[PDB]
């Protein structure tokens, strides 16, 4: 019973339904990641190497990278409109000894954040050739920052990659266990962490973030198929 | 035929 | 007059009957009651809880009737009508295995080809049932309840051309090509999944894949291998021994009321989340 | 700036076959429902075709059923009528009309120019019982304009529209729905009325007001103009 | 040296203004609304539902005419739906995706929309082209903004997170006043039914009163315990209720310059998201993190109902002009209309 | 950190600005938000609910 005008006004609603319906097919076959660091951590020269959005491909699938930065130290508040990206990638100067303890910090107030219950962290230990510098350098310790560091030796379970002194190895594996102990110690199944250690004219990060979105894929589709 | 008769499933 | 082989059949056919029952309607109304288990994936789970109860109600009490007393007391329309709908639940319900294999396939050895949509569920809900439903039509024309002078509810066929070749291709289609497409699904996604609590508790995973594939191959083995003996060799003609092969029948036919009492044990109650999402409701 | 223009008019003999172009400049053409209204060389306007936006829905008249044929190239911005089998009563001046359907939305707001095309029943009578009135600079004039079956749908809406043509120019919307003017009409003109009688109202008549006044009904297809009233100074 | 006599005139101003405000209450609401009849059980059942969104629902805002709503989501899209028969008149698409508010000019013409890209979006619906076109974009804030609130068609009020709320002109671009005086992120405010003065709540548990003609500051309240996330005018605009994260909703009122009534219950624990009164001013909604909303009796403070039906957040809630619905938008992509 | 003087002393004129404003007592606002409730109590559709002729969403 509905009149002339009233049945072209139900036919644009059907044309604009259309058009919704083809930018969800678009929508959901892409993977959001937000992008997070400190200052001196380089997050920007991965982005330019591979601005707050920026839209890469790996194999034909849409990676969408925004680094939400214009805002100040408060990110205590807008952090709720990131509850449902994929991942959370997360860059730290791990050649700065003054400044990393404040990194540590952080990541603990990522990993243990109530919106982001869910959401896991691919974790860049950036700068290795300046720490692979200071270690074989010698002049500035680790031990005045970290005390433990005078009882760690490395472990057998790790394959330190060819070329580089052992020493080395032991403060790589130093900073990764500090970083991996806050992912550990909570929230064991929700979400984990993925370290990787990355150079600054290192370029295969796209193929890393796409191995650990693969992961986190998987095992969300495990979870949610009542088949875990 | 023996087997007469029984439904198949 | 019952043997004393039937002195345990019965007692297995009601336990299997009411535990059938039971699981598959609290599945759905769970679903139904529920609104957070509406997801993708239960659309398959319960479609098939409905092809279990359409197997356990139409399938069950009928051929328990002719496995024990041998006589027929239905007449022509439920003989025309009955084994249709029988073979139509299990060809469903066997074709809704498949459909969940391919599912978890493309959910797990290709996570980020999005492909599980509830279109695409949808439509393969819609295949398998308009598939089951014209496949098996040569199973209600020819069915002629036939005494010989107790009377017998069978096929009777012209000639020894047709249904020697529509039995094989119904063996194929309700056994054979799901076990392919089952191996095929399950294999691979025990490769993919084969720190180490996550490892510890994906292994779990595989090995409980591995249960569901192993208890669909078994219990559907002998009543599709001797459907393939009796309808097409032409064996079971010329024995001397004819009370061992009615006792091999209601055997395999209980092999199948069994799978379709386990199938909602194996495919939801094994599971953590279901349970944490079931007593809600 | 926001304009249609058509072309392929001229001299057809009868029984023969033409195509009428309408391309558009300067909106959105994707999204208008587009209509075609054509008009005699001195009688007034009747309705002969109309094409969705998304070509979903087509309309025709009653007399030009299965002889004319509408379609549109969104990607090109062209609104095409093909014409065959051609009687001698369609010499005529045809008008591409644009019109945009949603709630609110102001429907037959811009008409083409128009091609001059030379050739050598349960539906609602619009009457309009005056034809020619005189009038004076800087007086009120009302026109009315009665139907036949009741205009007021039952969602409260009263789909009559106004519209004016000058002598020697295309129609302009002046008011859609009976009492909303359209937009960039001077606020002298209001449309009032219930049901079966509407009229129009001017106050301060200027010169640049002459011309004719048709009101078209729109509650159900096919469209069907009134008369005309002519303003003769 | 002088500081320390400046803190302790600024100690000595708050005690004077705590011993006045104490001095100037007398009784309380609940002594006075005792012995009038109460509202008793309310039934409010979903009418419409709106279902055209990709993903969360971030902020709406009805038309000044009670029909038509405009609804921002975290998809990038703005959609401009006509309640009545649930027909999307507009489907809007935003520069940048993320967007956390939005808004509905009096007049029907425009549409703002703003969010973590700094930058308050104005749309001109009413186009000669039939097409929706971005009239101009307003950018001088120096973090993301929250809330956006028409005052007619020619100025819009911003509060943007880095303390601050702005009066632009939309007709040049820069704003012409600058409300500065907060400590934390601001994250909502509501002009006044005159639009003379408006309030805004910020993340350091206090709400200000602000005029807009002049430019200062008026009032300041100080009663919640954590972040104010959501704020309304009372509607003869003399009170106004404050949502937050610590389970409480709160009248205060302007004219005893203190706060009236505590609206909280032993079973909630999570923040409220969203507040509006009713037409009367008797009903008290709120949109809750436990995905349902609350209908407070307003007047002496006990419960009246609930409005359940939404599986994840309310995000957005509003009643329109005449009083006859409530639309509640929440985070699973569905807008739904209660009456 | 003359910067903080300005701030201190832009904060103390802000709270004696604040303090010189007329306040009336609790219990005549209680009463006028109560008289607004109550005057306006016929003319709310959620409230009082409207039959179904009169109201559009039904």
């Amino acid at each position: 019973t509905l009149s002339a005008e009233d049945k072209a006004a139900v036919e644009r609603s059907k044309m604009i339904e259309k058009q919704l319906q083809k930018d969800k097919q678009v929508y959901r076959r892409t993977l959001r990641l937000l992008l997070l660091g400190a200052d001196n951590s380089g997050k920007s020269t991965i982005v330019k190497q591979m601005i707050f959005e920026t839209k890469f491909q790996v194999d034909k699938v849409n990676f969408h990278m925004f680094d939400v930065g214009g805002q100040r130290d408060e990110r205590r508040k807008w952090i709720q409109c990131f509850n449902d990206v994929t991942a959370i990638i997360f860059v730290v100067d791990s050649s700065d000894y003054n400044r990393l303890q404040e990194a540590l910090n952080d990541f603990k107030s990522i990993w243990n954040n109530r919106w982001l219950r869910t959401i896991s962290v691919i974790l860049f230990l950036n700068k290795q050739d300046l720490l692979a510098e200071k270690v074989l350098a010698g002049k500035s310790k680790i031990e005045d920052y970290f005390p433990e560091f005078a009882r760690y030796t490395t472990p057998e379970d790790a394959t330190p990659e060819p070329g580089e002194d052992p020493r080395v190895t032991r403060a790589k594996y130093f900073i990764r266990k500090e970083f991996v102990d806050i992912s550990t110690a909570s929230g064991d199944g929700r979400h984990i962490c993925y370290p990787h250690f990355t150079c600054a004219v290192d370029t295969e990060n796209a193929r890393r973030i796409f191995n650990d979105c693969k992961d986190i894929i998987l095992q969300m589709n495990l979870r949610e198929y009542n088949l875990v | 035929n023996h087997a007469a008769g029984i439904l198949t499933m | 007059h019952p043997k004393e082989y039937e002195w345990v059949l019965i007692a297995g056919y009601i336990i299997v009957f009411v535990v059938a029952l039971i699981g598959n309607v609290l599945v759905c109304v769970a679903v139904w009651k529920n609104h957070h288990m509406r997801t993708v994936t239960n659309y398959f789970i319960v479609n098939l809880s409905l092809a279990d109860v359409l197997v356990t109600i139409t399938c069950l009490p009928a051929t328990l009737v002719v496995d024990i007393t041998e006589t027929w007391f239905f007449g022509q329309s439920l003989c025309k009508v009955i084994p249709y709908l029988q073979t139509v639940s299990v060809s469903v319900s066997v074709l809704t295995l498949s459909c969940i294999a391919l599912d978890r396939w493309y959910a797990i050895c290709h996570p980020l080809m999005f492909k599980s949509t509830a279109k695409r569920a949808r439509n393969s809900i819609v295949i398998i049932w308009i598939v089951s439903c014209i496949i098996m039509i040569p199973q209600a024309i020819v069915m002629e309840c036939s005494t010989v002078f107790f009377t017998v509810c069978d096929e009777r066929w012209g000639g020894e051309i047709y249904p020697k070749m529509y039995h094989i291709c119904f063996f194929l289609v309700t056994y054979m090509a799901p076990l392919c497409l089952m191996v095929l699904a399950y294999l691979q996604i025990f490769r993919k999944l084969w720190e180490i609590k996550q490892i510890r508790a994906r292994r779990k995973t595989a090995r409980m894949l591995m249960v569901v594939l192993l208890v669909f191959a078994i219990c559907y083995l002998p009543i599709s291998i001797l459907n393939v003996l009796k309808r097409v060799f032409g064996m079971f003609a010329h024995t001397e021994d004819r009370e061992t092969v009615y006792a091999w029948f209601t055997f395999s036919h209980w092999l199948v009321y069994a799978n379709s009492a386990a199938n909602p044990i194996i495919y939801n109650f094994l599971s953590g989340k279901f349970r944490e999402e079931f007593k809600a409701a | 700036d926001v304009q249609l223009v058509e072309s392929g008019g001229g001299l057809v003999q009868p029984g023969g076959s033409r195509k009428l172009s309408c391309s558009a400049s300067g909106f959105a053409f994707s999204s208008f429902g587009m209509h075609w209204v054509r008009q005699a060389p001195e009688k007034g306007l009747e309705w002969v075709a109309y094409i969705s936006s998304g070509s979903g829905t087509i309309y025709y008249a009653d007399t030009v059923k299965g002889r004319f044929t509408i379609s549109r190239d969104d990607p090109k911005n062209t609104l095409f009528l093909q014409m065959t089998s051609l009687r001698s009563e369609d010499t005529a001046m045809y008008y591409c009309v644009r019109s945009i359907y949603y709630y609110g939305s102001s429907p037959f707001d811009f008409w083409g120019q128009g091609t001059t095309l030379t050739v050598s029943g349960s539906d609602i009578v619009m009457t309009q019982a005056t034809s020619s009135v005189p009038v004076t600079p800087g007086e009120s004039v009302s026109i009315s304009c009665r139907s036949s079956k009741s205009l007021l749908h039952s969602n409260g809406n009263t789909y009559l529209y106004w519209f004016l043509q000058r002598p020697g120019q295309s129609p302009q919307l002046l008011i859609y729905r009976m009492s909303n003017l359209a937009s960039g009409v001077p606020d002298r003109f209001s449309g009032s009325g219930s049901g079966t009688a509407f009229t129009l109202t001017i106050s301060r008549l200027e010169a640049e007001d002459v011309g004719v006044y048709y009101c078209m009904q729109h509650l159900e297809y096919p469209l069907t103009f009134g008369a005309g009233t002519k303003l003769e100074l | 040296s002088e500081l320390d006599q400046l803190r302790q005139e600024a100690e000595q101003l708050k005690n004077q203004i705590r011993d006045a405000r104490k001095a100037c209450a007398d009784a309380t609401l609940s002594q006075i609304t005792n012995n009038i009849d109460p509202v008793g059980r309310i039934q409010m059942r979903t009418r419409r539902t709106l279902r055209g969104h990709l993903a969360k629902i971030y902020a709406m805002h009805w038309g000044t005419d009670s029909r038509l709503l405009v609804s921002a989501s975290q998809d990038g899209k703005l959609i401009i739906w006509d309640s009545y028969t649930t027909n999307k008149v507009h489907a809007i698409p935003l520069r940048s995706s993320w967007v956390m508010t939005c808004a509905y000019a009096p007049s029907g013409n425009y549409v703002a929309c703003g969010g973590l890209d700094n930058i308050c979006s104005i749309y001109n619906l009413k186009t000669r082209e039939g097409n929706v076109r971005v009239s101009r974009e307003l950018a001088g804030h120096t973090g993301y903004l929250s809330c956006c609130r028409f005052l007619d068609d020619n100025q819009i009020v911003t509060s943007s997170g880095d303390t601050t709320c702005a009066l632009w002109d939309i007709e040049t671009g820069q704003q012409t006043t600058t409300f500065t005086g907060h400590t934390g992120d601001v994250m909502s405010l509501s002009l006044a039914p005159d639009t003379r003065l408006f309030v805004s709540g910020a993340c350091d548990a206090s709400a200000k009163l602000w005029d807009v003609r002049e430019g200062m500051c008026r009032q300041t309240f100080t009663g919640h315990e954590s972040d104010i996330n959501a704020i309304c005018f009372f509607p003869n605009g003399n009170a106004f209720a404050t949502g937050s994260d610590d389970a409480t909703c709160r009248l205060f009122d302007l004219r005893a310059d203190q706060e009236l009534m505590t609206y909280s219950h032993d079973n909630i624990i999570c923040g409220i998201t969203s507040v509006s009164f009713s037409k009367s001013g008797r009903l008290l909604l709120a949109g809750y993190d436990d995905f349902n909303c609350n209908v407070w009796d307003a007047l002496k403070a006990d419960r009246a109902g609930v409005l359940a039906g939404h599986d994840n957040r309310v995000s957005c809630l509003g009643v329109t002009d005449d009083g006859m619905a409530v639309a509640t938008g929440s985070w699973d992509s569905f807008l739904k209309i209660w009456n | 950190n003359t910067a903080s003087i300005a701030q201190a002393r832009k904060l103390v004129e802000q709270l004696k600005m604040e303090a010189n404003i007329d306040r009336i007592k609790v219990s005549k606002a209680a009463a006028d938000l109560m008289a607004y409730c109550e005057a306006h109590a016929k003319e709310d559709p959620l409230l009082t609910p409207v039959p179904a002729s009169e109201n559009p969403f039904r």
